RNA sequence: UGGAGGUGAUUUAAAUGC
RNA sequence: GAGCCCGGGCUCCGUGAGGGGGGAGAAGUCGUAACAAGGUAACCGUAGGGGAACCUACGGCUCGAUCACCUCCU
RNA sequence: ACCCGGGUAGUCCUGGCUGUAAAGGAUGCGGGCUAGGUGUCGGGCGAGCUUCGAGCUCGCCCGGUGCCGUAGGGAAGCCGUUAAG
RNA sequence: GCCCGAGUGGUGGCCACUAUUAUUGGGCCUAAAGCGGCCGUAGCCGGGCCCGUAAGUCCCUGGCGAAAUCCCACGGCUCAACCGU
RNA sequence: AGGUAGUUGGUGGGGUAACGGCCCACCAAGCCGAAGAUCGGUACGGGCCGUGAGAGCGGGAGCCCGGAGAUGGACACUGAGACAC
């Protein structure tokens, strides 16, 4: 669980703070 | 406002006592009922809370609720405010110008007496009177009677046959 | 540190109490205690108490009837007036029987009884019952 | 009892003599007692460690209980007996070995930087001797102006 | 001690600290601010009317299926798009499309939806100011236009 | 120990006689340090835990 | 009689079911 | 000395292609992750990698594993 | 992927940054009060033993570190003078 | 058949229940929830003993917080509501 | 989370029914703020009111009491009084 959601949670941070970087 | 209605209305017990009480006085609805109640509940209430309180607040206090219900005659010659609270819902009942109206022997039964002072067969002092509710005071019992009536102006009236054949008065 | 030594007295003389023991000590010593005690003596709740005077602390040994049940410090330590006196008697005490509330006040120290007798108050200090 | 400041120990029971009047099998005079006071403070000795020999050799377990009455003002003890003559250090010392302490420390530091522990209770004396500072101030053996600091502290040292 | 300050001149302490705690009541944090009267339309009164854009009917929930008879009506000063839970039986038909229809709501105004219905918020009682419970008994009074 | 039936130390006090002046000198039971005789530099006692050890025979009176 | 560690550990036994 | 106007800046209301997530619907698919040592104990913070559940490294923790082997404790 | 054979960053040192955890005893800190028992570490004390050193042991005391348990608390597990009284 | 009764019921809001906002009168090992640990500023809170003031604090008097509403009495309106004293 | 430039104060003066940075000339650099200022939201205020065993919580409706307004916004006369439903 956690693990999951931590990275589910960096992922999607990521992805949409590369979109908003962007 | 002048009515009470327990936390929780149909409940059992409380509707029981409600039910026997209906037919023994006669009611027409609860909320008569409830009257009672709710004046019971007040003077209870300030009887308890003047008792309570430091001894040297002006007497005036007790004495006043004192005087009210010697008056009205729920207490008769006892000198505690506890007495007050020893009264019950049957005790007001018994106060009541329907009650008292078949006692003194003016009405057959309880239920007769409801017609007869809504139509003005009951006099009280020089006054009709049309709400049964009507307190009655110890010095206003004695002033009940007829003068311009169906019931009381010769003596031929069915209606003096009607309340004869009982002859029965007491608690209702 | 310490603070509400009294009330350090107190809470060991009731927590003596509850586990019956025969009698006290109490390490710091004081006035607020000494008065309170005599007080408490007065009403009669416990036996003979001697302190002794040590160069470091008074100490009171306090001999234990049986009567206490639970006597207490009040906290903020509330001023009260004499109207206000009802409320906080029905709160605390545990009837109209009892009455040690000891406050404090301009006549010197008293129980809840012995103030209203008077008829004087202020500032809670604590209770017994 | 205890205090467990800077630790969770239990501090040491060590207690005074219950005695509120002095032993009389003991003998000395005002006068006696005030000279081997002096006489000691001239060695280099301090109040603590003049109250200790004073005690291991002369048989006298705190100088109050002795000396007062004699002049009932208050207790008369080491370096009230010392104020008087002038002999006192102006600065108390409790603050003063405190402060005396807390410069050789950061001359290890100095040197040798790398040390947690070390630094860490440079720290841990600084915010006693903060505190010593604060209510002397308002009692008065340190004037108001007067603020705490490790330059300040080299000088009252030197 | 046990949480507070316990003191005479603290009290501040104190009437911040409840203040600071009180805004963990959902309810209380809402009206204080007044997110229950500007979220769920309304402008947060007790009914709405509104013209009947369509008639739909949905779904029923996890154990159950029935088919619901709910309105699309428009909330006229509002202005906002309310799908609606019609009581009755027959229903559907008293309610001509363009009609004029009062709305409310229907079993506590936080959300809620009653158990069955998912998102039905709402309710009707009229169609062109005469109601649905007038409606389902033959004699009270029968629509017009 | 007795710290609330009121605490008293371990103590006592000894008149301890010097054995190479005879100087007569009242000592602490415990030694914290040492005790040195007035009238021949010597040392009577020296310090380690509880009571100081006493250095050899001195002659004591128990006080 | 009931509790805490330190390390061998065993692959010869297979995914799912409104 | 108002309203009024003009040029610019800032903010807010009605409304918009497109875009994010939630509580769901539980008849399609992939897998077996956890819950039994779940069949490689599990979790944990950090880092990389994988379609997914997740795997691995390093450090921690037992809310840790089943005998066995060794060690202590009323 | 668990298993095996290679393998970079890292793991080490120096200076700096970063500041997270089941960073636990999942138990903030300080004072006072409230049966006990036992084991253990260090300090004190009165003895016996001694290799004449507190080396081997008995008991009281002080500080710490475990386990068991009375009264009490707790929802229960448990906690219970190292409190969760 | 039960309730209530010229009312009774629906939606909405507020208060009670909810010691679910804890002053009265809540918790925080494992249920939500202890900061990973310390320091000390502002704050709150403070050992004993004597003397001054009497600022808080209590007591008494005195100026004053309109009427109304509330509570109690008596009186008025047939009764009460309502009004008057 | 820092704000403040008639801004805080001083001297002298104007204007006003009148004190006053109200206004103004000169001089000074204060004034306010984590005991939460400033800014933003919301809102007539009080007597009361609802509810609740109490403590408390919510509320400003008739009515009374005080202030503000009169299509938005400014402006004077006339009168003791208006910047005038």
């Amino acid at each position: 669980m956690r693990w999951k959601w931590i990275k589910k949670r960096i992922r999607r941070l990521k992805r949409q703070r590369k979109k908003e970087r962007g | 406002k002048k009515y009470e209605t327990p936390p929780h209305p149909w409940i059992k017990e409380r509707l029981d006592r409600e039910r026997v009480l209906m037919d023994k006085y006669e009611l027409k609805n609860k909320k008569e009922l409830w009257k009672h109640e709710t004046q019971l509940k007040n003077f209870r209430r300030r009887a308890r809370r003047l008792l309570a309180a430091r001894g040297k607040q002006a007497e005036i206090e007790r004495e006043q609720l004192l005087a009210r219900l010697k008056r009205l005659g729920l207490l008769p010659e006892d000198a505690v405010l506890d007495d007050v609270l020893s009264l019950t819902i049957e005790d007001i009942l018994e106060r009541r110008l329907q009650t008292i109206v078949y006692k003194k022997g003016l009405a057959r039964t309880m239920r007769q007496a409801r017609q007869l002072i809504v139509h003005g067969h009951i006099e009280v002092n020089g006054q009709i009177i049309r709400s049964p509710s009507y307190l009655v005071l110890k010095e206003e019992e004695d002033t009940i009677t007829y003068a311009r009536t169906s019931p009381f102006a010769n003596p031929q009236h069915p209606e003096r046959m009607m309340i004869e054949k009982a002859k029965q008065g007491g608690e209702a | 540190t310490l603070l509400d030594p009294l009330a350090n007295a107190l809470s060991h003389i009731t927590n003596s109490e509850r586990v019956g023991k025969r009698e006290v000590y109490i390490k710091p010593a004081s006035k607020l205690i000494g008065e309170v005690l005599r007080v408490m003596q007065k009403y009669g709740y416990i036996g003979e108490f001697e302190f002794i005077d040590d160069g470091r602390a008074g100490v009171y040994r306090v001999q234990l009837l049986g009567r206490i049940n639970k006597a207490g410090a009040i906290k903020p330590r509330f001023p009260v007036k004499v109207s206000e006196f009802e409320k906080w008697e029905k709160r605390f005490l545990p009837a109209f029987e009892f009455g040690i509330l000891i406050v404090s006040t301009s006549q010197g120290v008293m129980s809840h009884k012995e103030a209203i007798e008077k008829g004087i108050g202020g500032r809670l200090i604590a209770y017994v019952y | 009892m205890a205090r467990m400041h800077a630790r969770k120990r239990g501090k040491s029971g060590s207690k005074r003599p219950p005695r509120t009047a002095p032993p009389i099998w003991v003998e000395y005079t005002v006068e006696e007692i005030e000279n081997l006071v002096v006489k000691l403070r001239k060695e280099g000795y301090s109040t603590a460690m003049i109250g200790t020999i004073l005690r291991d050799q002369y048989g006298i377990p705190s100088v109050k209980l002795f000396k007062d009455p004699d002049n009932p003002n208050r207790n008369l003890t080491i370096t009230r007996i010392l104020e008087k003559h002038g002999l006192a250090p102006e600065i108390p010392e409790d603050l003063m070995f405190l402060i005396r302490r807390a410069v050789n420390l950061r001359k290890h530091l100095e040197q040798h930087p790398k040390d947690l522990h070390s630094m860490r209770g440079l720290q841990l004396i600084e915010s006693k001797i903060r505190r010593l500072v604060k209510y002397y101030k308002r009692k008065g053996k340190l004037p108001k102006n007067w603020r705490y600091d490790p330059e300040t502290a080299k000088l009252l040292v030197r | 001690g046990k949480k507070a300050p316990n003191g005479e001149f603290a009290g501040r302490k104190l009437k911040l600290k409840r203040k600071k705690f009180r805004w963990s009541d959902i309810r209380y944090k809402r009206r204080v601010l007044r997110l229950k009267e500007k979220s769920d339309p309304l402008e947060g009164a007790p009914q709405a009317r509104g013209i009947v854009l369509e008639k739909i009917a949905v779904e029923a929930k996890q154990p159950n299926s029935g088919m619901r008879k709910a309105v699309r009506v428009q909330l006229i000063k509002n202005g906002k798009v309310v799908t609606a839970f019609c009581p009755g039986d027959g229903a559907i038909k008293f309610i001509d499309e363009h009609d004029e229809v009062i709305i409310e709501g229907i079993g506590g105004p936080k959300g809620g939806s009653m158990g069955d219905i998912p998102g039905i918020r709402y309710k009707v009682v009229k169609v062109n100011r005469v109601s649905l419970k007038e409606l389902v008994k033959g004699r009270k009074e029968k629509p017009r236009r | 120990m007795a710290k609330p039936i009121i605490p008293m130390p371990r103590s006592r006090f000894l008149r301890v006689k010097c054995i190479d002046c005879g100087n007569e000198q009242i000592v602490f039971s415990h030694p914290a340090t040492k005790v040195r005789c007035l009238i021949c530099g010597a040392t009577l006692v020296e310090p380690t835990g509880g009571k100081g050890i006493v250095k050899a025979k001195i002659l004591e009176v128990l006080e």
